């Protein structure tokens, strides 16, 4: 005879559990980056902003120079 | 398929997923629980066929 039947040994592993890798970093590493990050952002600001008051106060001083004559 | 089986239920293995708050997702939570509780059925069901006649 010949029907559909499973062979002699089974078929093979099926899975039926949840799976969740929980990939990722620890608070702290992750809160350590933002820091750090806060913190270059905050030195790369003062410095930029500081030379563009110097560049403020030298053309305002170019201003001063060209005033009388207008 | 637990309490009052039938033809051949009482010859699988499978668990039944119970809710706690009775809210929507505790439900959901066991809907997707019998999914893969009928995998395990259905698993089970394929490694167990018998021959004969239908």
């Amino acid at each position: 005879v010949k029907q559909d039947m499973p062979p002699v040994g089974g078929y093979g592993p099926i899975d039926y559990k949840r799976n969740l890798p929980r990939r990722g970093l620890s608070g702290y590493s992750m809160f350590a980056v933002g820091i750090g990050a806060l913190l270059f952002g905050y030195w790369s600001m003062m410095r930029w902003n500081r030379e563009r008051r110097r560049l403020q106060i030298e053309d305002f001083e170019a201003r001063i120079a060209l005033m009388p004559l207008l | 398929r637990k309490t009052q089986p039938y033809d051949v239920y009482d010859q699988v293995e499978f668990d039944v997923p119970i809710g706690s708050r009775g809210d929507c997702y505790d439900r959901y939570l066991c809907r997707v629980e019998e999914m893969r509780q009928s995998i395990r059925i259905i698993s089970q069901c394929l490694n167990k066929m018998p021959p004969g006649e239908i």
